[PDB]
């Protein structure tokens, strides 16, 4: 096995260094020689691929940069100039300028915080690693890693009864209550008569099929008392442990 | 026979032309000689590829740089890895991904060395370092969890180039925490059993109240896809960092989260005793006036 195996190396070598690509000995001479013609620089690159992050060294005390690599550019859209010659206080959100202080605060420990930094008002989520060193300073890479309430449809969460535990923002455009008018209150109380035996059914249904996506139509008593059609699209939610019905997640759309 | 002494030095000349310490390039084996000048000169090619003060970026960072080819074969590993992982850069350089990763996820990583190019996920790789430095051997390692965030590349034939950061276990903790970060205790369907005192002055709720409160009741359902896989995870990982979801707040309106859950055992019976979450608070308040549950509505 290892005889193959090394020749197989053997190999790989000359089929990778291509200025003798066919003797044996001599390949290693030869691997040797191309390697003494050249991994250092290329680690800043590797690090901005994976990791999308950029390398700065900051002043403790003033919060002042002292470097930052050129990779703020393509992580931040962020010119040199402008990290160079300021201070991270002003290069993050307001919110974000305590727990700044906190990281900043004083030893080679290590740092390690999440912040919202300015890019070229919007603000993107940087994980920052990093360590103090001396020079005292702190020597960190930076990195990059829905919100559709803050309109057509609107998800809830209910429980096995129908009250509303659970309402995204986007209700108050489409039925036109406020979260509070349908919290604690059950699904059917906003159902046209002539439907509510319907609606139930799917209630009873989606928690008798568990897991499986359910759809019924209703009209939805509105803000506006208008009888508005809608088509909610439930199923049960189970949690992962211990399959332990959550809630009925649904989806009711304007139709 | 005189044949052998200039195989061996040469072999020697090799080991000193790799860029390594003299120490461990000097004193290798022939085959590992072999493996590591294949795969730093095809890391070349693919660093060649990608760009057409080392201590600095080694040591200021929770991880280490790993690119894996579509065979899985982990032709770099940055220098750093034992530092996290117990075994050296020497010791699983041109090695198989599979050889030292969980069979559990080999899957899951050969459905990410495949072919949009970002990746990000977590997998469980052997390790042989403790929570005290002691680096012990292949025989008695452990499995820790890694979240990889990186992307695939066609170099000229993939290439994944991934960061790998372990998830600091809420035990042994060798960074800082700001005040805008809390703990939390959970049963392992993820209902409450503790958290911090400073989840009332960061989200408001009194820190007993929430206690038998199961917390897919308390974050914004547009964030579910997330938490569930989380969760999964950090059932199938025991270790698992959420994505940055909302968690309702108190008297309405979100808090911005990132949490690290993992699944901690009592080592007098080894059984998953519960789940510590380190959440870290990423915002204030946000959409105060806008209560989401009944939580928020029945807090007036
Ligand atoms: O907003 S929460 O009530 N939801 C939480 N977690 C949660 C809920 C549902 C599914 C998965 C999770 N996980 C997030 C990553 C680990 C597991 C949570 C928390 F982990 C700490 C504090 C407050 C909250």
């Amino acid at each position: 096995r290892r005889r193959n195996k090394m020749t197989a190396y053997i190999t790989e070598l000359s089929d990778m260094v291509p200025t003798c690509s066919p003797d044996k000995l001599t390949i290693l001479r030869m691997a040797v020689s191309h390697m003494k013609s050249l991994t250092d620089q290329e680690l800043k690159h590797l690090i901005l691929e994976a990791a999308d992050g950029f390398l700065f060294i900051v002043s403790c005390e003033t919060g002042r940069v002292v470097y930052v690599s050129d990779s703020v550019t393509p992580v931040l859209n962020q010119p040199q100039s402008e990290w160079f010659g300021s201070t991270l206080y002003d290069q993050v959100h307001p919110d974000d300028v305590d727990k700044l202080r906190e990281q900043l605060s004083t030893m080679g420990s290590r740092r390690s915080f999440i912040c919202r930094m300015r890019c070229g008002p919007h603000f993107v989520v940087v994980h920052c690693t990093g360590y103090i060193k001396a020079w005292f300073c702190l020597v960190a890479i930076g990195r990059l890693q829905n919100c559709t309430d803050m309109p057509t449809e609107f998800i809830s969460r209910h429980n096995i009864e129908g009250i509303f535990t659970f309402v995204d923002h986007r209700c108050v455009a489409t039925v036109g209550y406020q979260p509070q008018e349908l919290l604690g209150k059950n699904i059917v109380e906003f159902c046209h008569p002539e439907d509510q035996q319907l609606l139930r059914d799917s209630f009873q249904q989606v928690v008798k099929l568990k897991g499986q996506v359910l759809s019924v139509m209703f009209r939805f008593r509105s803000k506006t008392r208008e009888w508005l059609w809608m088509r909610t699209s439930s199923f049960t939610f189970q949690n992962p442990y211990s399959d332990e019905i959550e809630y009925i997640i649904c989806t009711n759309t304007n139709v | 026979r005189c044949r052998r002494s200039k195989e061996t030095e040469v072999f020697y000349e090799l080991a000193h032309e790799l860029p390594l310490p003299h120490s461990v390039s000097s004193h290798l084996d022939k085959a590992s000689i072999m493996r590591l000048a294949i795969s730093f000169l095809r890391t070349h090619k693919l660093l060649s590829s990608v760009c057409s003060m080392d201590n600095l970026y080694l040591k200021a960072l929770e991880g280490f740089i790993a690119v894996v080819t579509q065979d899985g074969d982990m032709i770099f590993l940055s220098e750093n890895i034992s530092k996290f992982m117990g075994l050296t850069q020497v010791e699983l350089t041109g090695h198989s991904i599979f050889d030292f990763t969980h069979p559990c996820d080999h899957e899951e990583i050969r459905e990410n060395l495949t072919l949009s190019t970002e990746r990000d996920f977590f997998m469980r790789m052997k390790c042989t370092v403790t929570n005290r430095g002691r680096t012990v051997n292949l025989k008695s390692a452990t499995w820790k969890v890694l979240h990889c965030t990186g992307q695939v590349r066609v170099y000229n034939l993939s290439c994944l180039i991934i960061m790998c950061e372990p998830i600091q276990h809420p035990s042994h903790m060798d960074i800082p925490l700001d005040s805008k970060t809390f703990l939390s205790r959970h049963s392992m369907d993820m209902k409450f059993t503790y958290c911090d005192d400073r989840i009332l002055e960061l989200i408001g709720y009194h820190p007993e109240e929430l206690l038998g409160r199961s917390a897919y009741e308390f974050y914004h359902a547009l964030d579910s896809e997330n938490m569930t896989k989380s969760h999964q995870n950090l059932c199938t990982k025991g270790q698992v960092v959420s994505g940055q979801y909302r968690m309702l707040a108190k008297h309405g309106g979100y808090v911005w989260l990132e949490t690290q859950g993992t699944v901690i055992y009592n080592p007098r019976n080894l059984q998953p005793q519960c789940i510590m979450c380190v959440n870290y608070v990423l915002s204030e308040i946000e959409k105060n006036d806008v209560v989401f549950s009944m939580d928020q509505t029945e807090s007036l």
